[PDB]
């Protein structure tokens, strides 16, 4: 179910049995739907006989060459199933190796007697903060099972040896999103496009020639200036983590989900890596910086390849987000990029028609596990998961 | 994560 309205007729077997609120529930308390538990499970979760779990060293390459193949063949794709996330082995060490990552929680499913690998679910440690209160939490991501094993309830046994494992930890919240709808959103977003490669776009049935429009006119609209506007743009260095840090934070106060970065996360979140990461700051004629804009690389697979930048953290105190994020769009198109991906979170409504973004056809649901919160709008939502 | 492309 994608949307609410097919929501409200099914039942939940798996996640009736969680501790999250119910679809139709209305929540007006803050806090844990259940206690911290002083005694957890020792054992491993049963898994369908065959299949056995496996905690995957990212550091070794062959393992991590495992997990990116199971993903780009068996992950996330559009509804229209013409192109799949094409996830780099670097982009998943970015993603699934924070300050604080645990072995145990990179969780993979293998075949018993071949090892090989048919599932995968991850969590990495955050510290959240949920309308007045700041949690220590787990963000999910990456929950995968091979595409020749799917409807088999693979999946509900990922997640409860997920918790498992958190729970063992002194962890009992985590922060999760999905494009479809489950018990209960705390927040939905949609996602936006920018073209800035139209005759690619067009050409690979990412976008069509809308009505009565030319090409050539199609270009015209969506062309960019070579080079940025914004006195002082640059490239985030070492010497910037500190003040990023303190942009951040401030910036992000308004908000009611959102990150609580300490300066080693924000160095490993923001400082720019090539094809994973880019950040920029604007550093102005006193030598302060004030504003930083950035977007993570996740390129998609033609079911050639579709290069795509993803709208990260952007903060400004002086710049005008208008703007910065025109500035955005200058710089990935400079660096190639086909086009640049946007949701309706944070203040970035303020931006998305005047700069020519479209909406997309998905939702992205955001939800908290073993938290019981007010719904937000998508404005409030200030968390950007990869 | 959600997969999107223009409506
Ligand atoms: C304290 C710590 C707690 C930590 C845990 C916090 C919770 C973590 C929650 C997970 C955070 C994930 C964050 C991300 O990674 S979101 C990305 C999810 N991955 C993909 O979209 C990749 C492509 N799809 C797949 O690989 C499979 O279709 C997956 C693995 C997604 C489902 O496998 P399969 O298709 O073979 O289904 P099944 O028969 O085994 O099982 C179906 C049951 O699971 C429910 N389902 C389906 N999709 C999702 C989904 N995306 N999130 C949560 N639940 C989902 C489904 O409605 C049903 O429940 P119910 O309808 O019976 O009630
Ligand atoms: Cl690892
Ligand atoms: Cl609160």
């Amino acid at each position: 179910a994608k949307t609410m309205e097919e929501a409200s007729k099914r039942s939940y077997q798996f996640w009736d049995t969680q501790p999250v609120p119910k679809l139709g529930e209305v929540v007006n308390t803050h806090g844990p739907v259940e206690p911290d538990k002083d005694n957890i499970r020792q054992e491993p979760y049963t898994l369908p006989q065959g299949f056995t779990w496996d905690a995957l060293d990212l550091g070794d390459r062959g393992v991590l060459k495992e997990l990116y193949t199971l993903l780009n063949e068996n992950y996330v794709e559009d509804d229209d199933n013409m192109f799949r996330f094409d996830y780099s082995p670097e982009f998943l060490l970015w993603a699934l190796r924070p300050p604080g990552w645990l072995p145990q929680w990179h969780c993979g499913v293998r075949v018993v007697s071949s090892r090989k690998l048919v599932g995968f679910i991850s969590a990495i440690p955050a510290n959240i903060h949920i309308y007045d209160t700041e949690k220590k939490m787990v963000e999910i991501n990456f929950l995968c099972v091979h595409k020749k094993l799917r409807s088999k309830r693979v999946a509900p046994v990922l997640i409860r040896e997920i918790t498992r494992r958190v729970h063992l930890e002194g962890i009992f919240q985590a922060v999760y999103t999905a494009g479809v709808v489950l018990p209960k959103p705390v927040g939905t977003c949609r996602y936006w496009h920018r073209s800035l490669n139209p005759r690619k776009l067009i050409e690979v049935k990412f976008s069509h020639l809308s009505r009565n429009m030319t090409m050539q006119r199609t270009m015209k609209l969506y062309r960019l200036p070579e080079t940025p506007k914004t006195a002082g743009l640059r490239p985030m260095e070492t010497k910037d983590i500190p003040v990023v840090h303190q942009l951040l934070t401030r910036y992000l106060k308004q908000f009611h989900l959102t990150p609580v970065m300490s300066q080693e996360e924000v160095e490993h979140w923001f400082y720019p890596q090539e094809n994973i990461i880019d950040t920029f700051v604007v550093e102005n004629a006193n030598g302060e910086v004030t504003d930083f804009l950035s977007f993570y690389t996740l390129p998609s697979t033609i079911m050639k390849s579709l290069k795509a930048a993803y709208s990260f953290y952007n903060v400004h105190t002086q710049t005008p987000l208008l703007d910065l994020m025109s500035d955005a769009l200058v710089l990935a198109k400079m660096k190639g990029f086909d086009v640049f991906n946007a949701l309706d979170l944070m203040e970035n409504k303020t931006f998305l028609e005047k700069l020519k973004f479209g909406i997309g056809d998905g939702n992205l649901q955001y939800y908290l596990y073993n938290w019981k919160c007010p719904s937000m709008g998508a404005e409030k939502v200030g968390l950007v998961l990869q | 994560a959600s997969f999107s492309k223009p409506r």
